[PDB]
DNA sequence: TCCCTCTAGATATC
DNA sequence: CGATATCTAGAGGGAT
């Protein structure tokens, strides 16, 4: 069904506090809520979003009542997310004079998730709290804080101006504020929400504290509001005595914009005013009108038209007999190539659920396949209605599950054999030792990875596939640029989003004299002729 | 335009040698390579043209009158009724018909039929883009005992050379073998083997047959100087059945089709600029076509290196879309096949893949993709089974990647994992690129065959992608057995 | 001019 | 049992 997720957003004094050429990080969480809220209004998802802000110079809360909890302001209560909501946040909301304990405002979105859930049926709870933790608070309410959040099922994530684990780039890759820069109630703060992770969930929780330049490249704010996708029931048999149930998730699967553009009226801006139709003539001279009582449907067999009527189309299709999972055999993953995978998805096969035996079976087979360094060519036919595939799947180990990966391999006709002339064999494009060398230096100044630590372990540097598609972040701007401003052009990208699609700054420092040599080594000049 | 390629086969006496092997005659190789040469076009709608000539026959047929020359086919499309014509030929009944309205072992003179091979090249009346002849024949000196024969050949080879139409030999197998250095080698235009397997002509054939049309001829930009341009093209390409197209019902022509766009009040023709583009969300938003297009822009098209990552980084499972393949274009910039094959020689020997920034065209989101290095690997009859170059990689982005579900990690005692390898090591079979074909594809154009040449029940493709169900069983035995025992409970 | 990609719309099936 | 997914069908940019 749906999530309800409450924003606890810090608006205090101490949060304006800009450092000369670094944003302050109430525009920074801003940025970070202005993302969060677009996704959930444009993508149009039923989930419910309260925003709570604590700092404020007024208070307005259920929980005033005694001189208590004051400097608190639920600005929005458990609603579906609108454009009211995005605005606010753009504009309305200004920064505040006061100090507010973030645990009470804490225990006031606890409140509001307790007392606005009622009646409604919500599968997952989540609180996410954006502060500096630079203010004094009080460590009393903290076990029963614990508690509140254990018994009620209410995950919880944290987002500080520092990250945890040169020039600051908002959205960036690598640079990160000075861990010994922040202030003393800064480290207590942060010592809290620690422990108060590490009770909630355990070592994780310290993955699950995140900073505004960071989040603002990741998805980590929808990670607890994702819907998990639905399996896909079949069994994997091995001949017509063996038969291992099985069930199938999309672990790829490019994302695409749900919504569609409409061709609507330039004046009265309505979709009925406008009409489109296709009228059939003959191709040749002097076109005439067909009318479509003429028109029977009919196939190109190289130089040879043949007519074929939809029934007998149906009638003498290619009939499978339907779902199916089924090993050819299996060779040698050597043998296997990646350029060779074809589709559009990838497929991660489980055992069935609440199924030992199944587990067993499955945990058997991808052992042994990992073990002899082979790889299994199923036939996968999605239902009675799909084109049969021919795919490769491997298995794929984890410390947390196993399972087996299933791409698609291409068949004979999907094949090009093209020839190229080799590269090697060329006594005009050959290099010289020099240019070699360069390409050498290039290659190791512009490294994306690093041998970090001594414990050989591979860092990455740009880990690309972390990185959410910058297409939708920038739709949904325009599209809440042109609602709220109808009269002003389409802004200009981000700055983060370059930030974000651009290598680390280190990167680009590097490689300033291996490409200054590559540049004077390698003559290149563009043709005007052919 | 389009461009026509002319087969070209000898009909001497010592194609019909079967050299005492179970295999087939040379003669039927060519003929059903030719024949599956065919059969390709017509399934990747090639427009293409085709024709298929046979020498040192006893009858004649062609427009010069010549001698031992004829012209089954002249140069056309490809269609039903010259693959059953073709099919004519096949097999050694085939073969006896080929001897009884055909003839064999006369002498012939290889000037008249490259003469032969140009007229039919200008006979037709189209945009011809190239003109190639391929020649099958197991005979290395087909003039050794007339050297003013060969030597007409070489100046017949020569100035059909300049004219501009290019001329390539597929040997076949020959006792003692072939040797091109003999008299071939001045006039075909390293090389490839002999044939021994019609797959093995096949592959030979389609090498050189099909023409590589780059997908894209984008620039690999170091940085915002050091420019260099590449092509891009798609090795693997999934096939599609054709679309149908409209008739007329009693002549059975194609009837255009056009759409037309008009308001529902007024009914005129309105242009693109008198309308807008809308969406709603909830109770709201309008953009132009030109908004709509800028807002997808954020790099110019091409490839802009980001860095360069080790190849262990790069996720076996991370599968996105089929990659392409990437490879230099000195038409445009001048000096980059020298850079590229620096980055590839380099990339290859630190086993590191350049990550770039890939835009196909204007106004499309970018996406990261791995310039995977790839070294030529050739087989053992010299065929390209690997091309030099990059390959391009699509990187997924986070929105693609989905969370699953977890379970608990049920792990598996020894022992079922020793039954499960036994059952893998039975089931072995060496896997090929091209072991496999479409069902749907085979079935549809079975059909239409069938309804091309009024057959009135159309042959039933055998599915190859079915797996050998009996035979399976029988080769695993009883492992099944054992393995339910030590894996299933007895009650399930 | 045609191929490939993108984007809409339809729909039988689990 | 209906919402998800797959096959299928129309425009647009670019190499030829
Ligand atoms: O950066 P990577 O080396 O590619 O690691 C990824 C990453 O996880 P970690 O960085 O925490 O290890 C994936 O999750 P994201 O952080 O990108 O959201 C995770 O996905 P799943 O475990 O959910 O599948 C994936 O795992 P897998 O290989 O099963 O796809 C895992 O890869 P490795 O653990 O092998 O590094």
């Amino acid at each position: 069904n749906k999530a309800a997720v409450v924003l606890c957003m810090d608006v205090g004094f101490t949060m304006s506090n800009s450092i000369p050429g670094i944003e302050s990080p109430f525009e920074q969480a801003k940025k970070v809520i202005t993302m969060f809220v677009q996704r959930q209004v444009f993508a149009e998802n039923k989930d419910e979003i309260a925003l709570v802000l604590f700092g404020t110079d007024g208070t307005d809360n259920p929980l005033s009542g005694g001189d208590q909890y004051q400097n608190i302001t639920v600005h929005r209560h458990l609603m579906l997310p609108d454009f009211d909501l995005l605005e606010d946040i753009e504009s309305k909301i200004q920064p505040g004079s006061q100090q507010a304990d973030f645990l009470d405002a804490l225990i006031v979105s606890m409140d509001v998730i307790q007392h606005e859930t009622i009646g409604k049926k919500f599968e997952k709870r989540h609180i996410e709290i954006f502060t500096d933790l630079s203010s004094r608070f009080s460590k009393s309410q903290l076990d029963i804080i614990i508690h509140s959040l254990k018994k009620c099922d209410i995950s919880l994530q944290f987002f500080l101006p520092f990250s945890l684990g040169g020039p600051f780039r908002l959205g960036g890759h690598g640079p990160s504020f000075p861990l010994k820069g922040i202030t003393e109630q800064q480290k207590e703060g942060l010592e809290i929400v620690k422990m108060v992770m590490i009770s909630l969930e355990g070592e994780d929780g310290l993955d699950e504290i995140y900073s505004f330049s960071e989040s603002l490249r990741k998805l980590c704010v929808f990670k607890k509001i994702e819907r998990h996708s639905i399996h896909w029931p079949c069994r994997l048999t091995i001949g017509s005595n063996l038969s291992i149930r099985i069930a199938a998730y999309k672990s790829i699967l490019q994302e695409r914009v749900k919504k569609t553009w409409t061709v609507v009226d330039a004046k009265t801006l309505k979709k009925e005013d406008i009409q489109k139709e296709t009228v059939y003539c003959l191709n040749d001279d002097d076109e005439t009108e067909v009318l479509k009582e003429d028109i029977i449907q009919g196939f190109r067999y190289g130089s040879d038209i043949v007519p074929f009527s939809k029934v007998d189309e149906e009638q003498m299709k290619y009939k499978s007999e339907g779902k199916c999972f089924s090993v050819l055999g299996f060779c040698k993953s050597s043998q296997v190539q990646r350029r060779f995978f074809m589709g559009n998805q990838v497929l991660k096969v489980f055992a069935a659920r609440d199924d030992e035996a199944a587990a067993v079976a499955l945990s058997s087979l991808i052992h042994a396949l990992d073990d002899l360094d082979m790889v299994a060519i199923v036939r996968y036919a999605y239902d009675k209605r799909a084109n049969p595939q021919v795919g490769v799947a491997f298995p794929h180990i984890k410390h947390n599950y196993e399972c087996l990966v299933y791409v698609q391999l291409p068949f004979m006709e999907d094949l090009r054999q093209y020839m190229f002339s080799s590269l090697k064999n060329s006594k005009k494009y050959a290099p010289t030792e020099a240019q070699l060398n360069a390409v050498d230096a290039l290659i190791d100044s512009m490294s994306l990875a690093k041998k970090d630590e001594k414990t050989d372990t591979l860092e990455d540097l740009f880990p690309t596939t972390k990185i959410p598609n910058p297409r939708f972040q920038r739709l949904f701007q325009c599209l809440l640029h042109r609602a709220l401003h109808p009269r002003e052009p389409l802004p200009p990208i981000q700055q983060h989003i370059w930030n974000m699609l651009n290598p680390p700054a280190e990167v680009t420092t590097k490689s300033q004299i291996p490409l200054s040599k590559i540049k004077t080594l390698f003559p290149l000049i563009e043709a005007k002729k052919k | 335009g389009r461009d026509s390629l002319i087969f070209l086969v000898d009909a001497s006496k010592a194609m019909f040698e079967s050299q005492s092997e179970d295999e087939l005659t040379p003669f039927d190789m060519s003929i059903q390579c030719i024949q599956s040469v065919y059969i390709s076009k017509i399934i990747s709608s090639d427009r293409d043209l085709l024709a298929v000539v046979f020498y040192g026959t006893e009858k004649d047929k062609n427009s010069v009158n010549f001698k031992n020359i004829y012209v089954l086919q002249e140069l056309d499309n490809p269609g039903a009724k010259r693959i059953l014509e073709l099919d004519q030929f096949k097999g050694q009944q085939g073969q006896k018909r080929f001897q009884d309205m055909m003839g064999h072992g006369s002498d012939y003179s290889l000037s008249e039929v490259l003469w032969v091979c140009a007229n039919l090249f200008s006979d037709v009346q189209f945009k011809m883009s190239h003109k190639r002849i391929m020649l099958f024949t197991n005979e290395d000196n087909p003039h050794g005992n007339d050297s003013a024969k060969a030597s007409r050949a070489r100046t017949k080879a020569g100035d059909l050379r300049d004219t501009g139409i290019f001329l390539d030999l597929m040997h076949l197998k020959k006792p003692g073998g072939f040797d091109i250095s003999l008299f071939y080698r001045d006039i075909i235009s390293v090389h490839f083997e002999e044939s021994s397997k019609l797959e093995d002509l096949l592959r030979k054939v389609r090498a050189k047959e099909t023409r590589k049309r780059a997908l894209s001829r984008l620039k690999l930009k170091l940085n915002k100087d050091i420019v260099i341009s590449v092509g891009i093209y798609n090795l693997v390409q999934k096939a599609l059945k054709p679309p149908p197209i409209k008739l007329y019902r009693e002549t059975n022509e194609p009837v255009k089709t056009k759409t037309r766009t008009f308001n529902t009040s007024t009914g005129g023709l309105l242009l693109p600029s008198d309308t807008k583009r809308s969406q709603i969300y909830g109770s709201r938003i309008i953009l132009e076509k030109e908004e709509t297009e800028e807002l997808k822009r954020f790099d110019d098209p091409g490839l802009m290196l980001m860095g360069f990552k080790p190849l262990v980084l790069l996720k076996k499972h991370h599968y996105l879309r089929p990659s392409l393949f990437v490879y230099p274009e000195e038409s445009l910039v001048i000096g980059s096949s020298t850079l590229f094959s620096a980055l590839l020689i380099k990339c290859l020997e630190k086993e590191v893949a350049a990550l770039c920034r890939y835009t196909p065209r204007r106004n499309i989101p970018p996406y990261f993709v791995a310039l995977v290095p790839q070294e030529e690997e050739l087989d053992d009859q010299k065929i390209q089974v690997t091309p030099p170059g990059f390959q391009l990689v699509f990187l997924p982005f986070a929105d693609d990647k989905r969370k699953m579900p977890f379970t608990e990690k049920i792990m598996a005692t020894p022992e079922q994992v020793g039954k499960m390898k036994a059952i893998v090591e039975k089931l072995r079979f060496t896997y090929r690129s091209d072991s496999f074909e479409n069902p749907v594809l085979q079935q549809h154009f079975r059909n239409l065959e069938a309804l091309a040449l009024d057959l009135m029940e159309p042959e039933q493709a055998v599915d190859l992608t079915l797996p050998k169900v009996e035979a399976m069983n029988k080769r695993l035995g009883s492992l099944v057995d054992e393995f339910k025992e030590l894996v299933y409970p007895p009650d399930y």
